[PDB]
């Protein structure tokens, strides 16, 4: 249960910095997901919209 | 299913000019299509992936570009290095698959 | 010294069963994916097989569908394939591939080739 999802729009290059105990711009002062997190990242093309 | 139209069937061409292929996917693929160039009974390499990416190991005077069932590969300077058949590529979801075109020679 | 050279090409009849292998050299067998692509002779390249970096998953193209067995034993960091059924059209040049992403589950890249064994039946 408690399947928890999110949605974001983000830049591009920055995508990557968003995974378990990882630091930048975003995790630390837009985002944090906590440490030893066990989920799932999906990510895709949206200039087209 | 996803079936990739390429023109010109074949190009002729002196060194040094600019050169532009043409591959007309059958339908919307947003922005994933793979180029690959194969010489005469080498094995194929990865030019250019997300169809406007240098992938890593390409010289800058490969370029491509396109998106939707549009898309277009240029080369700056041709050279015997060059000379070869390439290819359109992208993945499928119904039958989960890859197609690829039926392949466009070069000519001096 | 980062290849893969495939191993057991050979010849053998119609209605018969061949097993391949690919051995892995210079990475971390058990980070990557692996898939095995065949290309028939004087064709284009045609999508075999493909393993997850944690073999939790395979799909196989049509042309195999049910027919072929991919597998990777880390005890020796070696993949294997079995076959079954082979006829007349699979004769080809078995590359072996490495999948192009670390940890990446899309699977749409070959980063890497093995140099190719021919079958032919």
């Amino acid at each position: 249960t408690n399947v928890y999802a999110d949605s974001f729009v983000i830049r591009g290059d920055e995508v990557r910095q968003i995974a378990p105990g990882q630091t930048g711009k975003i995790a630390d002062y837009n985002y944090k997901l906590p440490d030893d997190f066990t989920g799932c990242v999906i990510a895709w093309n949206s200039n087209n919209l | 299913e996803i079936v990739l139209t390429q023109s010109p069937a074949t190009l002729s061409l002196s060194p040094g000019e600019r050169a532009t292929l043409s591959c007309r996917a059958s339908q919307s693929v947003s922005t994933y299509l793979a180029w690959y160039q194969q010489k005469f009974g080498q094995a194929p390499r990865l030019l250019i992936y997300d169809a406007s990416n240098r992938a890593t190991g390409i010289p800058a005077r490969f370029s491509g570009s396109g998106s939707g069932t549009d898309f277009t590969l240029t080369i700056s300077s041709l050279e015997p290095e060059d000379f070869a058949v390439y290819y359109c590529q992208c993945r499928s979801n119904w039958p989960p698959g890859i197609t690829f075109g039926q392949g466009t020679r070069l000519e001096i | 010294q980062v290849q893969l050279v495939e191993s057991g090409g050979g010849v053998v009849q119609p209605g018969r069963s061949l097993r391949l292998s690919c051995a892995a050299s210079g990475f971390t067998f058990s980070s990557y994916g692996m898939h095995w692509v065949r290309q028939a002779p004087g064709k284009g390249l045609e999508w075999v097989a493909v393993i997850w970096y944690d073999g939790t998953n395979t799909y196989y193209a049509d042309s195999v569908k049910g027919r072929f067995t991919i597998s990777r034993d880390n005890s020796k960091n070696t993949l294997y394939l079995q076959m079954n059924s082979l006829r007349a059209e699979d004769t080809a040049v078995y590359y072996c591939a490495r999948d192009l992403a670390y940890r990446d589950y899309v699977w749409r890249y070959f980063d890497l080739w093995g140099r190719g064994t021919l079958v032919t039946v």
